[PDB]
């Protein structure tokens, strides 16, 4: 019998699929290209729920919030934490929103920072050669591959944006998710709603972004695969700065598009954000 | 904030048509779709539903004769061949627990979950809506909804127990698995309607029960 996993979003999903391979029996909730925060689960994810060997999510204010679709699915699943179900983020240096809306809250996109998604696949592995130890062979090699490429990606994020110049360095997406990014690569970065739980896009938060560019002007903005374009296409088109790539950050990429894995879309987002703040 | 079908009218059999369910106050690229029919004085029929990403599940009575797609503000229902059992409101409602629903547009061709009772009655006191199930759900995907005659559905009690925005403690629900119960205390004069029930299934299905009207 294969063990039943459940995932809750496409990034955790593919970090299991990169340790487990074809051992295990995967479920993803929250389906490609749409917002983890407030997705709402289907029948079906309620029945591979309820019949889930182990359930991994993020945690961190991603899906767990009081009131929140993943608090209700395990509360109404009677799941036992720790024991059902484990939060990958666990043992990570936090950060919290800064905003004075989100009184408290912590920050959830911990994965943006290569470290911390090592830090997830440890504990996606840990869980998985505790509940299916016949495979712990095959469980430890693949996180040992899988770390060491996530290490040679982290040295590179370390440096890959040595080149330009401090006066433009900010990386602009259209969700304030890169705070775990700019506090591990020395990159600060900008936003128009700083988690999606905000309403996303109103005229004070796009204007107040306008005036911040014009202080710190980058080459380029970007905008995330699981956000509607529109409000930073109105700050691309009002400020002058072209978007110049689309990036990755709470979703990865429908298969065979590029960056359709985590590691993938770390690299895309690399690669993209190192080209468009040069020029 | 709102949502308004349009689209529907009188058709003779064999006529398709396309009903739309426009947005008003949100957008559709962040919560799931339902249309739902119920024909006069018959109850809730389920059709199919349109998931944010953009999968489609339909009833398994449709043929493939309704079909579903979605923009960034309208939601369609293309119907291939209407038949005159196909005479019914058609509604379209947000999200898997169909939290709100719009008024309803109504089209007119021309020339499994029982609720255990069809009607239940007491003047301020206490009534019980009960549900009987084939299959299981998912264990506790049932939801009860109150409908005043004329009106659009309005969810009361989503996932078996949790109450929605603004339902009074007095409405109670419990159940697991297979059998769920609707109970109403302190009954008033405005609790007069038929409550229906809708259950989510494996696949991705929903299911209404029968009607159980209350006085
Ligand atoms: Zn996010």
């Amino acid at each position: 019998d294969k063990l039943k996993v459940v995932a809750t979003n496409s990034i955790i999903a593919d970090m299991t699929k990169a340790i487990a391979g074809d051992k295990i029996d995967l479920h993803s909730i929250v389906p490609i290209g749409q917002d983890p925060h407030e997705y709402e689960p289907l029948p079906e994810d309620v029945e591979k729920t309820s019949n889930a060997d182990v359930i991994f999510y993020n945690g961190i204010n991603l899906e767990d919030g009081g009131q929140a679709w993943f608090t209700k699915l395990v509360k109404n699943a009677q799941k036992t934490k720790n024991k059902d179900y484990f939060a990958v983020s666990d043992g990570i240096d936090v950060i919290y929103l800064e905003g004075a809306s989100e009184k408290g809250k912590e920050d959830p996109h911990a994965w943006l920072n290569l470290e911390n998604g090592i830090i997830y696949s440890k504990n996606i592995a840990k869980q998985l050669i505790a509940k299916d130890p016949k495979n712990k062979e095959t469980y430890e090699k693949n996180l040992k591959a899988y770390v060491a490429k996530l290490e040679k990606l982290d040295k590179e994020a370390k440096s890959k944006f040595d080149a330009i110049a401090e006066n433009k360095k900010l990386i602009v997406t259209s969700e304030g998710c890169f705070k775990y990014f700019s506090k591990a690569y020395g990159v600060p970065s900008a936003y128009i709603w700083e988690i999606n739980t905000e309403e996303e896009g109103t005229p004070d938060q796009i204007s107040s972004l306008i005036e911040k560019l014009k202080v710190i002007k980058p080459s380029a903005l970007f905008v995330e695969s699981s956000v509607d374009r529109r409000p930073m296409e109105t700050v691309s088109k009002d400020s002058g700065i072209p978007i110049y790539s689309e990036i990755f950050t709470d979703s990865i990429a429908k298969k065979g598009k590029p960056g359709d894995s985590y590691y993938a879309m770390m690299k895309w987002n690399l690669d993209k954000i190192s080209e468009g703040l040069a020029k | 904030q709102s949502l308004e079908e349009s689209g529907g009218r009188l058709v003779t059999p064999g006529t398709p048509l396309t009903l739309t369910c426009t947005a008003s106050g949100f957008t559709i690229s962040r919560h799931h779709m339902q249309w739902v029919r119920q024909a006069p004085g018959k109850g809730l029929e389920w059709i199919g539903l349109i998931d944010s990403s953009g999968s489609t599940y339909y009833a398994n009575w449709a043929k493939g004769r309704f079909t579903i797609s979605r923009t960034s503000t309208t939601v369609d229902l293309k119907m291939t061949s209407l038949t005159t059992e196909d005479t019914a409101t058609y509604f379209c409602a947000r999200g898997g627990s169909m939290d709100f629903w719009g008024q309803g547009t109504l089209v007119t061709v021309s020339s499994t979950q029982t609720p255990s009772p069809v009607s239940a009655a007491v003047g301020g006191t206490v009534t019980i809506s009960c549900q009987s199930s084939q299959s299981v759900a998912g264990n506790n995907f049932l939801s009860w909804y109150q409908q005043k005659p004329g009106q659009p559905p309005t969810q009361l009690i989503g996932a078996t127990s949790t109450l929605a925005s603004g339902v009074p403690s007095r409405f109670k629900g419990s159940g697991s698995g297979t059998q769920f119960t609707l109970t109403i205390s302190d009954l008033e004069s405005d609790d007069a309607a038929t409550y229906y029930c809708a259950g989510g299934y494996s696949g991705n299905i929903f299911a209404f029960g029968g009607g159980t009207e209350l006085e």
